[PDB]
This record gives structure tokens, sequence and C-alpha cells, in this order.
């Protein structure tokens, strides 16, 4: 249900 | 939040969303108390009965949000956690006594129209405002009913309840580190926190200096918005010595 | 810090939100 967040926050 | 309404834009700029990295989902609410510190409930991070024990790298904090599910480009800011601190006497075994935790951000968050810290109460403001009948405000992206989920941040105003009424509403042992809030069955109005609102703030606007103070942390309730039940909130002022000890030591 | 609890879109502009009056009225 959640919109993907920018990748840099998962790194 | 059960029986609340959509927040206005910038109504709760200290509201924080605790976000799980994988899978990506809402974990809890929380609040911004400075440019580097976020306050939440201990049970948001550590709750062994449900096999919950999060580490810093498992989580993100999302600040400045309104929409629950959208990535709010140019508005929200996402922060990584440097360290989690849970109260050493947090009682997850029985009654969630001392249900409080702090999270230090890796880098300071920039304040904006949508991002701004809430005050923590001093002894005097606590004594003045923590009275039966006085209303505070609870906010969160949690479920809309006990048994669905909101498009945007929800808000509800609820009255503080007399301690004997709190005690008589449950078989759970209540402590001085908690207070309860909500309407009585005979009061007509209703509302409560619910699953997902955990760790969010119970705030009051001081009529003495017109500032918002966080008096409580969404902690526990038997169901959500049940007649004759109340929401229980961590008593922030009673635990402020610990908060200050942590910030002074690790800040 | 010194600016805690004053919302940019409300207190800082002397604008009130739609239900804060309910809180004030309870502080008897
Ligand atoms: C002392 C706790 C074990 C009580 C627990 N209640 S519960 O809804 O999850 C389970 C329950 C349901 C019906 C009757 C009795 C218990 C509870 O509230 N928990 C267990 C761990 C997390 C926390 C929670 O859900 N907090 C969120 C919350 C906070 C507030 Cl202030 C009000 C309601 C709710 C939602 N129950
Ligand atoms: C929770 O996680 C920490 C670190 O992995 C661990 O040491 C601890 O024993 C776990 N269980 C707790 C705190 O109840
Ligand atoms: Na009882
Ligand atoms: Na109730």
């Amino acid at each position: 249900d959640f919109e993907e967040i920018p990748e840099e926050y998962l790194q | 939040i059960v029986e609340g309404s959509d927040a206005e834009i910038g109504m709760s700029p200290w509201q924080v969303m605790l976000f799980r990295k994988s899978p990506q989902e809402l974990l809890c609410g929380a609040s911004l108390i400075s440019d580097r510190w976020v306050l939440t409930a201990a049970h948001c991070l550590l709750y062994p009965p449900w096999d919950k024990n999060f580490t810093e790298n498992d989580l993100l904090v999302r600040i400045g949000k309104h929409s629950r599910t959208r990535y709010e480009r140019n508005i929200e800011k996402i922060s990584m956690l440097e360290k989690i601190y849970i109260h050493p006497r947090y009682n997850w075994r029985e009654n969630l006594d001392r249900d409080i935790a702090l999270m230090k951000l890796k880098k300071p968050v920039a304040f904006s129209d949508y991002i701004h810290p809430v005050c923590l109460p001093d002894r005097e403001t606590a004594a003045s405002l923590l009275q039966a009948g006085y209303k505070g405000r609870v906010t969160g992206w949690g479920n809309l009913k006990e048994t669905g989920q909101p498009s945007v941040l929800q808000v509800v105003n609820l009255p503080i309840v007399e301690r004997p009424v709190c005690k008589d509403s449950t078989r759970i042992r209540i402590t001085d580190n908690m207070f309860c809030a909500g309407y009585k069955p005979d009061e007509g109005k209703r509302g409560d926190a619910c699953e997902g609102d955990s760790g969010g703030p119970f705030v009051m606007k001081s009529p003495f200096n017109n500032r918002w103070y966080q008096m409580g942390i969404v902690s526990w309730g038997e169901g959500c918005d049940r007649d004759g039940k109340y929401g229980f909130y961590t008593h922030v002022f009673r635990l402020k010595k610990w908060i200050q000890k942590v910030i002074d030591q690790f800040g | 810090e010194a600016d805690c609890g004053l919302r940019p879109l409300f207190e800082k502009k002397s604008l009130e939100d739609k239900t804060e009056r309910e809180l004030l009225e309870s502080y008897i």
C-alpha cells in the first residue's frame, strides 16, 4: 500500500 | 485513530512516522523533540510477546508527513537512526510500565513549515495541565477501527480521566507512570488511539504561554474505542529525568 | 528548543486550528 521511497534511504 | 478527523496541514509538525525498511510498512508513531531526537513508546521497538525487537538498521523515521502512504516529495524528510535507547525499567512483561524510548538521528533534520519540535513539560506545566477533564490531542496514522486505514494523519481530542475511574476500568495494574484519557460511556462523544498509533504524542496547548507540550505517549488500551475502556498514555513528565539523562549523556 | 511547540502554520502566524478551542475550553 505504501509508495516506494527513494533508494538512497534504504542504503 | 478511531472517531477522529483529518489533520490540517502543519497541525502536528512534530509528528513522526516510524517506518519499517523491509517490508516497507508503518510501525508506529513518534514525535520530534529536537533536531536530533525522536520520542516514542518502548513497545514500538521491543515487545517480546509478539517477537518484536527492532535494531537501528531495521527502521527509518519519516518527518513532516501528512499522507499515510504517499512519498511526500519536497515536504517529508527521511532520517536514519544512530541509536535507540529504551527505558531500563520498561515493564513489557505485565503492564507496559515506563513505556518510553528515545531515538537519536544520524544527522539533524531541517525544520520547515511541516517539521518542528514539540515542547516537553516542566513540573509546573504538568501540575497545571494534567487534571481530570482537561483535554489533550492524539494524532496518528493507525487503524480507524478495532476490527480500515486512513489516507491522511488523523487527530482526536480526548479528556484526561480521574485515576480511580482509570483503575476501575481494567484488571491491569495501573501505575503513576501512566494516565488514561477518553470519554465515558455516558458522555456521548467517543474516540481513541488504535493499532499503529502506538508511540505517538498526546499533546496539550498551554493557556499560559500558548505552546504545545507533549504530556503523554500512546501506550495501550484494551481494544480500541470500547465503551467503558480508556486509552493509557506514558506520563512523560514522570519520566523526564531519564529523558534528560539520556540526552545529556549521548547528545 | 527555545522555539518548541510553536507551529509555523499556526502560532507563528497567529492562526488557530479548527479544534484547539475545544482544548482551551476544557482548561477550567
Ligand atoms: C497492556 C497491553 C498488553 C494491552 C494491549 N491490548 S490489545 O488491544 O492489543 C489486546 C487486547 C484486546 C482486547 C482486550 C484486551 C486486550 C495493548 O494495547 N498493547 C499490546 C502491545 C501494544 C499495545 C497496543 O496495542 N497499543 C496501542 C493502543 C494504544 C492506546 Cl492509548 C489505545 C489502544 C491501543 C490499541 N490496543
Ligand atoms: C533484543 O535485541 C538485543 C540485541 O540484539 C538483544 O541483546 C536482546 O537480548 C534482545 N532481547 C531483549 C532486550 O529482550
Ligand atoms: Na481495576
Ligand atoms: Na472507551
